[PDB]
């Protein structure tokens, strides 16, 4: 196999991640191990000190005019990476065991577990214009150098290894979408049937989506445009909770329903990335500067835990709405995220 | 730049039941994103391995990948009739991706002397203005065999084409022709053709131009 | 007495900073932020002040009259009051921008692009146009009074002299409106900016350290501004009343702002090292071979 | 799980065509189309590839400019625009799919549309006999390359050996079909393209 060795600007520090993507298990999270390579004889006083920092960037500006830093870390750990420390001792994995028998004493095993219930590797898409780091949340586990942990972090001595903490989709298959609004109308008084759905809830990014669009229009009103738009909506709960809703993937059918008559097409979309670019705000997935950023991978939360959560959490719904002479509107949520890779 | 992947041998010979090896070396650093490939002639090609460790699914299991740094190699354990085709190497990891330049495998056999055989221009060319000699290596293993001409005991480099066919699955031998074309006034300039094979000591075979 | 030295200082000063802030913003790539764009306007509105009008306001006071041009009297105080307008307005873009920034900064995102930042630098110098050369062009601003009357048919006498509702107009407009709007932005921003602090909670320094750059940028803002317009509207209710010198005095206690400008809001550290630059890294991720099991 | 190439035909240097490639098991957005152009007797060469989920259109340092790649949603079909053609261009295209998450080489590849690129016009099969332990029919000055040599309407298939066909100078292609016998050898060459069944008697 092959290890991901990013080294300091002085190249004393090489951190040894045996992955830059880690699987997001809602159950129990992958752990973040790695070891460090650092030169016994130098630094003979300071102690290397590995921390997995969640950082969430909701500002593309490393500091602006009145200095405020617009970064926030959601989920920081620091773990003495050397001198070994007792209390900090963890058991070395696999992969922490070859690479401690390759690099040699010289190396020093750290090992990392991001709780459960936290923001994936989620970016905020900046604009064409944009100038600056891009926002969301990143996961990076800095590898520095000082006697304790408050002194000041020399980048000449940091390893800003960014990583992505990746969910996939689940093994088992998700309930079929199914979602009726019936509107009533005060002059015509009569129910307004829309029986939308979804052929499966998991869809694999890129795939297409159809949506059974089924309404059944008894009004005297009559329905003048289909509009089904697939809206991404960021639940971002850093300082107040906000749905940022942005469209990823709209399709306005010209298709009208006579009254008193039904209706039934299967309307198939995509949600892709090539239209949204000009888009301002999409979130989407976290994934390093040489590889191409997708859309955000919809974050299975954890049932029955804590709605708010810090970070970006994108959750995906088609809105098949129906302008009529007023609009009717129903929201069906489905998960879009990658499959689990198959190993062997 | 472009990362060209030198990949080698440029042409394996191997057995059925036997293991063969085919290398990959990448220009720079490529990382493991390096797949492999199954090119049979005229047939499309098919994807063997991707990523350098992972078989695509649906190939045999007999193949396998390994890395070694930059040198990438392909392994078969045990090589069955049907694994005789061309092997390329291609690397997706920078673009544009580039090919490898191909290892053609075919049947090893016995070493067989080759069949040499000359054939002048027939009358119609005589006339047609575009005269050409032909040389024939028949029943011939391995395809490296090299054919000199002699028009009149003279090392000709030019205005010569050389055809390969592929190996027979009746003999597995190869067969080589070899065509020089001149010009009519040319042709009788010269009086004797001859071809010189070189092939597993040489041999020549002579035809005057009057019979 | 010289007014030359004392006039001189200030002159360049303002081309100084504002040619090194400018040269910093265009040279370098990575100083060309959203955030900045706004500052280049404030520094380009800066330039022009230290370029055209100082050094003709510096003149007219110690010499006593203005005798370089009739119409170039009211040209160049309509350039004064757009230079003014502009600069004001400007800082409370760059302070509704931080507001936007710092309490939705992910609606600041999508709200808030370089090419909609283009357009409200535009609207804020067309605002401040139709505040200052709009009158000129027209005369509104100059006052009926006598000794006002007098000035203006005077070539030499270039006076700044308005009536009760130009002045009371130009200065709600002009100032006030973007002072309410910055002191009240400001203050929302440091209640949000001590929110966020103690969610997080080197820590409560950086914390305290905004909160004093906070400060200063304000209490530079209205020390120099404040008195100017303070003065100028008593000086509406009773022009006489009010005192010619100090009006000068305290109108350039105001430019001082804009002098103070360029190195008061680029003190960040990333046009520090521009600044340095001017007068004088990340490893690639690599990968090795693991020996198999 | 099906990709159909078609439109590669005869084109002169410096002309255009437009090789379509219709897909079927498989969306155009979840996988980005490859187009990758192995020559007679060489390696394979990408042409060129289209990523619809990013509109990424990527060209080789020779191929880039003369190549427009683009791909239509609504019937999942790839088009490669082609102008300005040259005589290197002379290659099997074939057209391949991509898991756009994320690449792992090539999963299926396409038959392939030979589209040939020379400036020789359609000419007929030459025959020629080829006589002294062995007899053999030379087929000359003709383009394209099917041709289909068969000795005796196609009864004597023992000790035949067809060689491919050959790009000669003026590029006009150039094959030989000879048998082995020791010891009335008809010998009949079809070419599909011009429509002509010559038949010749190799003799002494
Ligand atoms: C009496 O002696 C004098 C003579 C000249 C001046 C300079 C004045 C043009 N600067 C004006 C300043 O530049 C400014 C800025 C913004 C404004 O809105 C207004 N208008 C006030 O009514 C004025 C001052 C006093």
């Amino acid at each position: 196999t092959r290890v991901f060795k990013k080294a300091s600007p002085n190249g004393k520090l090489t951190v040894y991640l045996g992955k830059r993507d880690f699987v997001d298990h809602i159950d129990l999270v992958d752990p973040v191990d790695g070891v460090v390579l650092v030169d016994p004889e130098y630094l003979k006083e300071r102690r290397v000190y590995v921390t997995l920092t969640c950082a969430f960037r909701y500002g593309r500006e490393d500091c602006d005019v009145l200095g405020l830093t617009f970064r926030k870390d959601l989920f920081v750990a620091n773990v003495q990476s050397f001198p070994p420390a007792p209390e900090d001792k963890k058991p070395l994995t696999r992969l922490q065991e070859r690479l401690i028998k390759k690099l040699g004493e010289h190396a020093y095993p750290f090992t990392f577990e991001i709780p459960p219930n936290l923001p994936c590797s989620v970016t905020l898409q900046p604009g064409p214009e944009d100038t600056g780091k891009a926002c969301g949340v990143d996961y990076e586990v800095k590898a520095f150098c000082a006697e304790n942990l408050e002194e000041k972090i020399h980048k000449r001595n940091s390893v800003r290894l960014v990583i992505e903490k990746v969910q996939y989709a689940p093994e088992r298959p998700g309930p079929q979408p199914t979602a009726e609004t019936t509107r009533q109308f005060l002059m015509s008084d009569k129910p307004l049937h829309l029986e939308a759905s979804l052929d499966k809830e998991i869809y694999y990014h890129g795939e297409p989506i159809s949506v059974n669009v089924h309404v059944t229009n008894n009004t005297n009103k009559t329905v003048k445009k289909i509009k089904i738009s697939v809206r991404q909506y960021a639940d971002i709960c850093l300082f107040n909770t906000a749905q940022y809703k942005c469209p990823v993937a709209m399709e306005e059918a010209d298709d009208t329903v006579a009254p008193s008559s039904t209706f039934c097409k299967v309307y198939t979309l995509t949600p892709f990335l090539a239209n949204n670019r000009e888009k301002r705000g999409l979130a989407l997935d976290g994934k390093l500067k040489h590889e191409d950023t997708n859309l955000a991978s919809s974050t299975l939360l954890r049932e029955g835990a804590n709605r708010e959560i810090l970070g970006i959490i994108v959750s995906y719904k088609v809105k098949v709405k129906l302008v009529v002479s007023s609009d009717v509107a129903v929201e069906l949520p489905f998960t879009l995220m990658h499959p689990k890779p198959k190993e062997e | 730049s472009d990362i060209q992947m030198t990949q080698s041998p440029s042409s394996l010979s191997a057995s059925v039941g036997d293991r063969v090896t085919i290398t990959c070396r990448a220009s720079q650093s490529v990382s493991s994103a390096v797949a492999w490939y199954q090119q049979k002639p005229g047939k499309a090609p098919k994807l063997l391995i991707y990523s350098a460790s992972s078989l695509y699914s649906g190939v045999p299991s007999r193949f396998s990948g390994s890395r070694s740094g930059t040198d990438f190699t392909l392994t078969i354990s045990s090589l069955q009739p049907e694994d005789f085709a061309t092997y390329y190497c291609q690397q997706y990891k920078y673009v544009p991706v580039t090919f490898g330049q191909g290892t053609k495998v075919e049947i090893k056999r016995t070493v067989a002397a080759p069949s040499v055989f000359i054939f002048p221009p027939s009358d119609s060319q005589l006339k047609s203005g575009t005269a050409s000699v032909v040389c024939l290596l028949n029943n011939f293993y391995p395809r490296e065999a090299k054919v000199q001409w002699k028009v009149d005991n003279a090392l000709q480099s030019g205005n010569s084409q050389e055809s390969v066919t592929e190996q027979d699955s009746k003999d597995s031998t190869y067969s080589l022709s070899s065509t020089l074309t001149l010009s009519k006034a040319d042709y009788e300039k010269h009086k004797v053709y001859a071809c010189e094979v070189t092939h597993q000591s040489p041999v020549t075979k002579s035809f005057n131009r009057g019979e | 007495a010289g007014c030359s030295l004392l006039m001189a200082l200030v002159v360049l000063l303002i081309v100084a900073g504002n040619v090194l802030v400018i040269a910093a913003i265009g040279r370098t790539q990575r100083l060309q932020t959203l955030t900045n764009l706004f500052i280049t306007s404030l520094a380009c509105a800066d330039l022009v002040v230290g370029l055209l009008v100082v050094p003709f306001g510096a003149t007219l006071v110690c010499r006593g009259t203005w005798l370089w041009g009739s119409f170039l009297c009211e040209l160049w105080t309509s350039l004064d009051v757009l230079c003014v307008t502009a600069s004001i307005w400007t800082l409370c873009v760059i302070a509704i921008d931080r507001y936007l920034a710092i309490t939705s900064p992910f609606r600041y995102q999508s709200l808030m692009t370089r090419a909609r930042a283009k357009v409200i630098i535009c609207t804020v110098w067309a605002i401040s146009a139709l505040v200052s050369f709009l009158p000129i062009m027209m005369h509104w601003w100059r006052d009926e009074d006598p000794q006002a009357l007098k000035c203006y048919q005077d070539p030499g006498c270039c006076d700044f002299v308005t009536n009760r509702a130009y002045a009371i107009a130009s200065s709600i407009i002009s100032f006030y409106i973007p002072l309410l709007i910055m002191i009240f932005v400001y203050l929302r921003v440091y209640r949000e900016a001590k929110e966020q602090i103690r969610k997080i909670d080197v820590m409560a320094m950086r914390e305290h350290k905004a909160l004093k750059t906070l400060g200063i940028i304000m209490g530079v803002f209205t020390l120099c501004w404040l008195p100017f317009f303070l003065v100028n509207i008593v000086n509406v209710f009773n022009r006489d009343l009010v005192p010619k010198w100090l009006f000068v005095a305290f109108n350039w206690l105001g430019y001082a702002n804009s002098a103070m400008n360029p190195i008061i809001y680029c003190r960040s550290p990333d046009f520090r090292k521009a600044f340095k630059r001017l007068l004088a890294e990340s490893a690639t991720t690599a990968s090795s071979s693991l020996a198999k099991d | 799980v099906q990709l159909v190439e078609s439109g590669g035909g005869l084109v002169q240097p410096g002309g255009s065509l437009r090789l379509s490639c219709a897909a079927s098991g498989f969306n155009v957005y979840s996988s980005s189309i490859h187009w990758v152009r192995q020559a007679p007797g060489k390696g394979l060469e990408w042409v060129a590839s289209i990523s619809s989920y990013y509109g990424y259109t990527y060209y080789a340092d020779s191929v880039k400019g003369r190549f427009t790649i683009s791909a239509d949603t609504s019937k999942n079909t790839a088009y490669l625009q082609m102008n300005s053609l040259r005589a290197e261009d002379t290659a099997v295209y074939y057209c391949a799919r991509s898991r756009q998450f994320w690449y792992s080489g090539l999963d299926y590849w396409g038959q392939g549309t030979l589209v040939t690129v020379s400036s020789a016009s359609t000419k007929g099969p030459s025959v020629f006999p080829l006589a002294p332990a062995a007899l053999g029919c030379l087929v000359k000055d003709y383009f394209p390359e099917p041709v289909t040599v068969s000795w005796n309407s196609g009864a004597l298939t023992s000790g035949v050996h067809t060689f491919p066909a050959v790009l000669q100078s003026s590029g006009l292609y150039s094959l030989s079909s000879v048998v082995t016998v020791p010891s009335t050898y008809i010998c009949n060459v079809n070419h599909k393209p011009s429509n002509t069944k010559v038949d010749k008697k190799v003799e002494p």
